[PDB]
């Protein structure tokens, strides 16, 4: 009736596909996320170290925000992938606390041990977290000032909130003369259609990075330049720019045109009319006066050797995100058409002045205060100096980004976690259940931003904390710590304010990334 | 169930071991089926050696091929424990168990149960038991008719060898146990009947010795040869050296001293050997014509070797357990160990005792005894395989021939055994029987069984199986009718019904008995199997 | 296996046809409509069809921004042909490519004199073979004795297409694959 | 005796093939192997469920506590849970909702059935067994119905409806995500006095646009769509024109070529020099048209030219690619206008009305949202979804699924009515079965007494995922049902659950009549095929 | 064999691998017993065709002109 001597079972699963059930994965899951969170753990403060990152393809990458760190290690586990997705979500949404949102995620998984351990399954911690949430969210709210009841000035606020995001960089010391630059920058743009492609930093070797300037204008590389360079002027007084997605080439891209002629004095006429053509293009836009032209497709030969008589500047092959930066700036849009030109489409400049800096040639535009757009030439000593820099001042434009459409004030180092858990202590005490416990855990794990800034400075953690427990026991706010006196005191009369959206993101994706592992109690990995 | 409990293993069930004890019944029983009976066809068996054995037994064919099947080792110990103790019978067991698995196994298939089949077989087989004592023919031994004996050595001889074969080694066998019958009435096979290998001129020049040959002769030149009246002595002392229980040093003190403790080495032999020369002295008289024979169990030393030469005693060394334990039948005598109390009442007598060699080894004759109780049976061969054809042929026929003496029956054969109890299987009233419910077919599938024996005697000699019965079912319809007690046969010559009264085809009684007792016990217990398993640690 | 597989793989949208009236509709048409779509395919790939006669300024468009193509990798063959007249190799070449040329148009053929393409070229290294891809040399053949000198077929040059990974080994254009129509005929009787 | 002789039958079929027969013991080889995805859909169930991680070959993570976007991903070997696989997956394509409770019925009835093999019980009875009892419980459910909704228009009346869907998966979120599928289903359904003949609905109507970041509460309703996606030319005016009347071209704007390739053939140069501006004047004798009615926005599928965008900009009208077809078709039915491969000229029956587009970032990438405010949309609708992880935001997009999946479920069909959730009507079951064994005699009363025990699963497993004691609230709840007051008796999720009863209508928990029955008949159909066989044949790989 | 049956009538391939099986093995029952396999099989052409002149008779005729949905139900269902 068989087939044959044997018949071995079936595995269900496929083989080689992880499996386990109980606490014991869950607890695993946990001890991921907090063995990634021990890479960042020391990396929060002012005080804090640079993590340096090298990948299997032996490029060097040196950063400070958890954002690209956990971007270059591509993680395997699905539990540690939590911490990197609201990483890129908050870096992606806001731009601050990337460090700070993982400590709070893994924190509250480090609190939720040992209530894992007792009998108490998840459904109920999550609950109280969630609970707390609620609660958590109004009390910031409730902490925000406006800054106009007292009618201060409106350019200092921008350089009080970007003063702050300049710690833990290589900044620091430095910010006096760079916060001007990015306050400046960012006032520029439009305040309804702030744009995030406007704000592009060019990665341009050599120079230490105290010698950058900012400019109103926007430069964009030397490109390939035919023979023709070098011959016009490289400095005029207020030159038209010009702006074609025409490709002036003399059939480069163009499809094959089949020609088919049947006479001599034709054939005359036929290789005349490709001169005829190009040049009838080039007096078209030669009548109209304009300085710079510049185009995204490239120039053709001829053109060089034209515009390089009548002193008119050229260049092409531009990316299409440099191009739309300069359109912002020089007024009238791109047409594709010589004959349908007019002088109103033109741009204009006060000053315009070619130099080279790391032997690189950069065209600068200059006078221009009608300019919706802005650049940033960082100059750095090494190649990760100037990515490094890069960044941060990417993430100090997010703050004054964020801080222009809604205006809320909010304590800083590591103030608001503590008053917001002290809320939740009074709240706590009254409920009398298991929910109690929990919004303590809840509570103790919103103290460990205060740690960090402690012990990365080097000075004690629980004699400090204890001083603010009985500090906090009377009403104070902006009650924090700081580094340079070396004790604590008010943080508005040290002048240290952030945005509450850093805040609030943080709670939610926190609390977000703690459900969703502390939701499940198994991961199957198949192959 | 047992995949999940060893990681390792094979399972058979409910169908593929009903199967697999069919199937390997089956194949083996192919085997064996062209060897039984008299025009059957040899079969040689050679291993890796090289070595060469021939012979028909399907003993020696179970016992020397390897076999994996789980189903035929119980064929083998089966086929091999029937013949060890009653010399016949070996493939008519596994022709049994050969086919009464097959012709049970389609009515499995048709649904019935194993259990009340081999309830059948069982209450069938007491019927058979019943009939063997109507079956049976009474005989007395004290007519001694030696043409009896005759026919019944033919019986298995004619099976093993041919005619010229059967011819010369009958009367062998014959004159061997025409010597068993005593007053006593005791049996005695291994003692008195033995078997011994000579490479000599040929098969067909074997020859019966009544007394005791020996495979050893005078090692000296001067000993005598041949004794015309030897008187036999018997004596298990060793004397040779021995070594003595620790004891160690001759210590000698001067080179005197030294040959002079040399010397007690003879004084513990020569007060042996002293002894058989005071024995000597007694019958001394008529010392040119009578003679004096010494036969030991143990080796004799060579410097006492000259003594028995000089005195011209003949001496023989390193017999065996056995041939002392024949010495006394032979000669007569008795058996003696010590060499201080002797006596002329225990020496034996020999009528002729001479000795021929070939090559370099030589062989020592014993015969013309006064009234010998024990004889030997020196078979004759050329190759190592024809002393082993004739081993099995003289170790079956003497063990044949044997058991007719032990009981006053025998059985006829001849397929007449078979045949008897088909009739009597399919025509008795079954309400006389304690059988009921579906143990109707029980009845038909063994008694169908026992057909197959004698048709296959004839598919080695070529004519249609079911055609030579047909007669034979016709003379047993109107035998009962016509008032005639006859038993019916299988003549393969002419392909026609015979009488084995008169032809002489005889079968002994303990054989036909064992064998079906054997085989339905071995074909009973792998139907009521339903599975086949291996798992152990190695 | 295979003999389910060629029913399919080794008969063309012209050959499908033969199957309409054993096999299956299903079996058959599910697979000529994957055929045509290939069909389609190559004829809008067919950008080319006769010899470029370029020039230097262009060769540094027409050689290698086609071997980018597309640049969906849609990358480009490109033959070069440093042609010289003098030479007896160079004209067979000549002849070679614009044979190639009428069938194959999805494969550019370019053709420019050796003379005017490097200073100073060596005239003994002449006739010269340049492979071009997404930008890439993929070979840099010497001149014709190892395709047969003098001796130089059509066959040949077909057959040095297929190495390169311009043509499929199974293509139906190729002459080795392309059995005459008499050919098959004696197949179907003798079967 | 050492090697076996080998299966004889050998020659037949060959090695790869295995036979796993009955009698050799099929049966209790297979309902247990599969105990082992029975706790897996058990312990994914409920409000307290736990959602399970699945990574497939190539690396898709997906973490969903549901049952068919699991097993979709699970390589299984085992022939016998296939049939539990894609009978899982017929309920997500037809109804959407219940595949839990199908991977959980149809597992615990071949499991409770272990008794009834066990003691000597012949299989074609208990098919026979099931499929009368699976009768007697489709009429039954009918008079157990307190739910008879016949208005199926208002917001609040869907709370009833939506909120017990979406409390399921991810218990904690109910008021937000109820507001955002309710307040989706509303600009679904046409404002009108009556709405009846069974009106249009399809899953397709409400769709998900994920965002990264931003917390669950900060989410909104948009009429329109939202695609990631990079306006090209200008920027809009906002409030200026009022209304923007879209074409949407399934061609591009150039000039029409044909299939076939053509290439440029000049004789002579005369047509050398007009050829330049011919190619300009031709698409301005097109285009110019288009600009006559007024047509602020155009859509083309296919790609652009450069030439068409540059007449375009001048004149301010917007482009926009939309490269897949599917997501074409929906744009359509927002402004309410038809496709049109041809160019020929606007007309005003064929054009839509649009009443202001804008663009901004929602999560750091710019997109274009479609937003309109007193226009007329008819099966059109979007839930922006703001979220910490892309994992999470998966689940939602499946649990809106399978909300919007149940307004299928009910305007479908004439009557789509509820049922008293909660461990109420499955105890309800249990009672009905167990009198209705005692009216029959037979040898078949065995197999529809344990029919009956099949339906415990369901308020215990509620029980086991809150950490409650299972011989405690099941048999008090038992004693409730004695004696309307004792039909509403469920189980209690709660520290305060130690009485063990619980109100439905103060938080509304209710079911759906047809996904029940359907569940019911897929499951008892599934149990059904692997009761029925008693062979099964493998091969190699 | 199976093949040609489900090719032409569609039904009754169990009916033929039963068949053979049972006419090897009731025919190999006398092949033991010393029967040649000429004679076997002349029996079973000369007994196939008596069983035509025996089907031909057992056979009865109805008249489906009346097309009645009776009979085509419980034959379809056997
Ligand atoms: N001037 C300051 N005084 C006190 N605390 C500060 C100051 N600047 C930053 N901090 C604290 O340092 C912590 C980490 O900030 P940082 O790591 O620089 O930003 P991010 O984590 O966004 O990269 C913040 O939680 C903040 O409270
Ligand atoms: N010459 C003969 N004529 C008829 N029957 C014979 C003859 N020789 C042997 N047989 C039958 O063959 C059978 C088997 O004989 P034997 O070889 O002694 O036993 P086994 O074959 O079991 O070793 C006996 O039953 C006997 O009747
Ligand atoms: N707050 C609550 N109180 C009581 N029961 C609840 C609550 N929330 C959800 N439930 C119950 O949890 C069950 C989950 O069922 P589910 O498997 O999601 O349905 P389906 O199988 O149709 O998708 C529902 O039947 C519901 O009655
Ligand atoms: N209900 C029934 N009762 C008794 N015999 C039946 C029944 N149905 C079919 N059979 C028998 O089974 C045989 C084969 O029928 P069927 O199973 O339909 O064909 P196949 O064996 O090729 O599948 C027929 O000869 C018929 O006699
Ligand atoms: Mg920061
Ligand atoms: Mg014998
Ligand atoms: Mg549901
Ligand atoms: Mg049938």
């Amino acid at each position: 009736m068989n087939f044959g001597s044997q018949t071995p079972t079936i595995v269900v699963l496929k083989e080689g596909t992880d499996a386990s059930q109980g606490k014991g994965q869950i607890i695993s899951n946990i001890n991921a996320c907090v063995a990634v969170q021990e890479a960042l753990k020391p990396t929060l403060g002012p005080l804090g170290s640079d993590i340096l990152i090298v990948t299997s393809n032996q490029k060097t990458t040196i950063s400070n925000d958890g954002a690209t760190i956990l971007k270059l290690l591509d993680v395997v586990h699905p539990a540690a992938k939590t911490l990197v997705d609201i990483s890129r979500a908050q870096d992606a949404e806001v731009g601050d606390g990337t460090t700070s949102v993982t400590i709070l995620a893994g924190e509250l998984m480090k609190e939720a041990k040992p209530f894992l351990e007792e009998g108490i399954s998840s459904h109920l911690i999550m609950k109280g977290y969630r609970k707390a949430v609620s609660l958590a969210v109004e009390k910031i709210n409730e902490l925000a000032v406006d800054i106009t009841s007292e009618k201060s000035s409106g350019r200092e606020l921008l350089e009080r909130c970007a003063r702050t995001a300049m710690s833990s960089k290589l900044i620091h010391n430095n910010a006096d003369f760079f916060v001007k630059m990015c306050v400046d920058a960012v006032l520029s743009l439009d305040r309804n259609d702030l744009d995030d492609k406007l704000i592009g930093i060019k990665k341009i070797p050599g120079g230490a990075m105290e010698e950058s300037l900012f400019i109103n204008g926007v430069a964009f590389k030397k490109t390939f330049s035919y023979a023709g360079f070098e011959q016009q002027p490289k400095k005029f007084n207020n030159p038209k720019i010009l702006s074609l997605n025409v490709e002036l080439e003399l059939k480069a891209e163009k499809d094959n045109a089949e020609v088919r002629v049947e006479h001599v004095e034709d054939y005359q006429a036929i290789v005349d009319a490709e001169w005829q053509l190009i040049f009838e293009k080039l007096r078209q836009v030669e009548e109209t006066g304009a300085n710079i032209v510049l185009s995204k497709l490239p120039i053709g030969d001829l053109a060089t050797q034209f515009f390089a008589d009548r002193n008119i500047f050229c260049a092409g092959r531009v990316s299409a995100d440099d191009m739309n930066r300069v359109i912002q700036a020089v007024g009238g849009s791109i047409q594709s058409t010589t004959s349908d030109i007019k002088p109103e489409h033109l741009g204009t400049c006060a000053l315009f002045e070619e130099m080279q800096i790391g032997s690189e040639r950069y065209n600068l535009f200059q006078g221009c205060p009608q300019a919706k757009t802005c650049t940033l030439l960082l100059r750095g000593g090494a190649e990760q100096v100037i990515a490094e820099v890069e960044r941060s001042l990417h993430d100090a434009i997010m703050i004054v980004k964020r801080a222009l459409q809604n205006k809320l004030i909010v304590a800083g180092g590591g103030a608001t976690e503590m008053e917001v858990s002290k809320c939740l202590r009074d709240y706590s005490k009254t409920i009398a259940g298991k929910q109690q416990m929990i919004i303590n855990a809840f509570a103790k794990a919103l103290e460990v931003i205060p740690r960090q800034l402690c012990e990365n400075a080097g000075f004690d953690a629980i004699e400090i904390l204890n001083k603010l427990r009985l500090a906090h026991s009377k009403g104070e706010k902006w009650y924090g710590v700081v580094f340079e006196t070396e004790n604590i005191g008010d943080n508005f009369a040290k002048f240290v304010w952030e945005p509450a959206l850093v805040k609030i993101n943080a709670l939610n994706s926190a609390t977000e990334a703690t459900n969703l592992i502390l939701s499940v109690d198994e991961t199957i990995t198949n192959k | 169930s047992l995949q999940l409990l060893n990681p390792k293993a094979e399972s058979l069930r409910r169908d593929a071991a009903l199967k697999v004890n069919v199937t390997s019944a089956e194949g083996l029983q192919s085997v064996l089926e062209t060897n039984l009976g008299p025009k059957g066809t040899l079969k040689m068996l050679v291993d890796g050696a090289g070595n060469i054995k021939l012979t028909k037994d399907g003993k020696v064919l179970l016992t020397e091929m390897q076999i994996q099947s789980p189903t035929a080792v119980l064929i083998a110990r089966a086929a091999a424990a029937q013949d060890e103790i009653t010399g016949d019978g070996t493939t008519t067991v596994v022709c049994l168990v050969g086919e009464l698995l097959r012709q049970a196994h389609r009515f499995i298939q048709e649904g019935v149960h194993p259990r009340i089949i081999t309830d059948g077989f069982e209450i069938a087989r007491k019927e058979s038991m019943k009939f063997l004592d109507e079956f049976k023919i009474s005989k007395t031994n004290l007519s001694n008719d030696r043409e009896f004996l005759l026919q019944v050595a033919r019986s298995s001889l004619l099976t093993k060898v041919d005619a010229d074969l059967t011819e010369v080694l009958t009367p062998i066998v014959t004159d061997a146990v025409l010597s068993v019958y005593d007053a006593q009435a005791d049996n005695l096979d291994l003692h008195m009947v033995e078997i011994m290998q000579m490479q000599h001129l040929s098969p067909k020049d074997t020859t019966f010795i009544k007394g005791l040959v020996l495979d050893h002769g005078g090692r000296h030149p001067d000993m005598p040869t041949r004794v015309k009246n030897a008187y036999v002595l018997i004596l298990n002392v060793s004397l040779e050296y021995e070594k003595t229980e620790v004891n160690s040093g001759f210590f000698y003190s001067s080179a005197d001293q030294r040959d002079k403790l040399a010397a007690s080495e003879r004084k513990f032999v020569d007060a042996k050997l002293k002894k058989i020369i005071d024995l000597k002295n007694e019958v001394c008289g008529m010392d040119p014509d009578k003679g004096f024979v010494i036969i030991n169990q143990k080796g004799i030393d060579p410097m006492s070797l000259d003594v028995f030469a000089k005195h011209n005693i003949l001496a023989l060394r390193r017999a065996k357990r056995r041939n002392m334990e024949r010495l006394q039948l032979v000669t007569g005598g008795e058996a003696q160990n010590s060499v201080e109390d002797l006596s002329p009442q225990i020496l034996g007598f020999s009528g002729l005792v001479y000795q021929e060699t070939i090559g370099e080894e030589k062989f020592t004759y014993v015969t013309e005894n006064t009234d010998p109780k024990s004889c030997t049976i020196l078979i004759k061969g050329s190759t190592h395989y024809a002393l082993a054809q004739t081993k099995d042929a003289v170790r079956d026929g003497l063990r044949a021939v044997a058991n007719v003496l032990k009981d006053k029956n025998i059985i006829p054969g001849a397929g007449a055994f078979y045949i008897a109890l088909s009739r009597y299987l399919r025509s008795a009233n079954m309400n006389k029987l304690g059988a009921k419910g579906k143990t109707k077919t029980g009845i038909e599938a063994f008694a169908e069984a026992l057909l197959v024996i004698p048709k296959t005697l004839v598919k080695n000699s070529g004519f249609d199986p079911l055609d030579v019965l047909a007669m034979v079912e016709d003379e047993l319809d109107d035998a009962q009718d016509s008032d005639e007690t006859r038993y019916v046969g299988v003549d393969l010559n002419i392909g026609d019904s015979c009488d084995p009264t008169i032809e002489g085809i005889w079968d002994s009684y303990r054989v036909l008995r064992n064998a079906i007792t054997g085989a339905t016990g071995i074909a009973s217990n792998l139907l009521l199997c339903d599975e086949l398993l291996r798992a152990g640690r190695s | 296996a295979k003999q389910h597989e060629n029913r399919l793989e080794d008969k063309d949208l012209s050959d499908l046809e033969e199957l309409e009236d054993d096999e299956d509709e299903d079996f058959l048409e599910a697979y000529k409509i994957k055929r045509l779509n290939e069909i389609r395919k190559l004829q809008e790939r067919s950008k080319f069809g006769e010899v470029f006669h370029i020039n230097k300024p262009e060769y540094n468009k027409e050689v290698t921004l086609a071997s980018q193509g597309k640049k969906d990798d849609g990358g480009v063959y490109v033959f070069v042909h440093l042609s010289l007249q003098s030479k007896l190799q160079s004209r067979i070449l000549s002849h070679l490519f614009q044979s190639a040329a009428c069938k194959f148009r999805e494969i550019k053929f370019v053709e420019i004199p050796a003379n005017r393409a490097i200073e100073n070229y060596p005239e003994s290294n002449c006739p010269t073979l340049i492979v071009y891809y997404r930008g890439e040399v993929i070979k840099n053949m010497i001149t014709l004795l190892e395709l047969g000198g003098n001796n130089s077929k059509m066959e040949d040059f077909e057959d040095f297409m297929v190495k390169v990974g311009a043509v499929a080994e199974g293509d139906n254009r190729l002459i080795m694959n392309r059995d005459d129509e008499e050919s098959r005929e004696e197949r179907k009787l003798h079967y | 005796s050492l090697r076996l002789p080998q299966n004889p039958n050998a020659g037949l079929f060959k090695q790869g093939y295995n036979s796993y027969s009955n009698a050799d013991g099929q049966i209790i080889k297979s309902i247990a192997a599969i105990r082992e995805l029975h706790q897996m859909c058990l312990t994914s169930m409920g409000p307290c469920g736990r959602n399970k991680i699945i990574v497939n070959h190539l690396g898709k993570i997906i973490i969903t506590n549901d049952a068919a976007t699991m097993l979709r991903e699970l390589d299984i070997v085992h022939p016998a849970v296939k049939v539990l696989v894609m009978a899982t997956e017929q309920q997500k394509i037809d109804m959407g909702d219940g595949t839990n409770l199908v991977m959980i019925l149809a597992g615990e009835l071949l499991n409770v059935s272990e008794k009834l093999i066990s003691m000597g019980l012949s299989a074609v009875e208990i098919i026979q067994g099931y499929n009368m009892a699976r009768k007697f419980t489709l009429k039954e459910l009918d008079e157990m119905v307190v739910g008879e909704i016949t208005d199926k228009n208002d917001k609040n009346e869907l709370l009833k409806m939506i909120k017990p869907v979406i409390s399921s998966k991810k218990y904690g979120s109910e008021d937000i995500l109820s507001e955002l599928v309710s307040e989706a289903v509303s600009h679904v359904l046409p404002v009108a006095q009556q709405a009846g003949e069974i009106p249009y609905f399809n899953v397709d109507s409400i769709r998900v646009v994920k965002i990264m970041g931003g917390s669950l509460s900060n989410s909104t309703v948009i009429k329109g769509m939202v695609f990631n996606r990079e306006p090209e030319g200008h920027v809009k005016s906002l409030s200026e024109d009022k209304k923007h009347k879209v074409a949407v071209f399934t061609c591009p704007l150039d000039i029409a070529n044909t299939e076939t390739k053509g290439t440029v053939l000049l004789h002579n140069a005369q047509e050398m020099l007009d050829f330049s501006k011919g190619e300009e004047k031709q698409i301005d004798a097109m285009m110019k048209e288009i600009a006559d009615m007024g047509v602020e926005c155009i859509v083309a599928g296919a790609g652009v030219g450069e030439l068409a965008l540059h007449y375009l900009n001048r004149y301010g009208i917007l482009v926009l690619k939309v490269p897949s077809k599917f997501e074409l078709r929906r744009l359509c039915r927002v402004c309410g206008a038809t496709p049109l491969p041809r160019l020929g000229a606007p007309t005003p029956e064929e054009l839509g009305l649009v009443e202001t587009v804008k663009t901004m970032e929602i999560g750091g990438d710019r997109v274009t949202v479609f937003k309109q405010e007193q226009g007329e949309i008819s099966r059109t609708s979007t839930i922006i979804l703001r979220g910490a992880t892309q994992n999470n935001l998966d689940d939602i997009e499946r649990a809106i699924d399978d909300g919007v999946a149940a307004v299928k479920g009910l305007m479908k069909p004439s009557g789509g009515k509820l049922l008293p959730g909660a461990g109420a009507t499955e105890i309800e079951l249990i009672s009905r079965i167990t009198k209705y064994g005692e009216r029959t005699p037979g040898l078949l009363q065995l197999a529809i007494k344990q029919f009956a025990v099949a339906f415990e699963v369901v308020p215990r497993t509620l029980a086991e995922t809150a950490g409650l004691d299972v011989n405690e609230v099941l048999p008090n709840l038992y004693a409730a049902h004695n004696v309307t007051d004792h039909l509403y008796k469920g189980v209690d999720i709660d520290g305060e659950s130690d009485e063990g009863v619980k109100d439905i209508r103060e938080e509304n928990i209710y079911d759906m009549l047809a996904t029940k029955k359907f569940a019911i008949n897929v499951a008892t159909e599934a149990a059904t095929t692997v009761l029925s066989i008693d062979q099964i044949i493998m091969a190699k790989k």
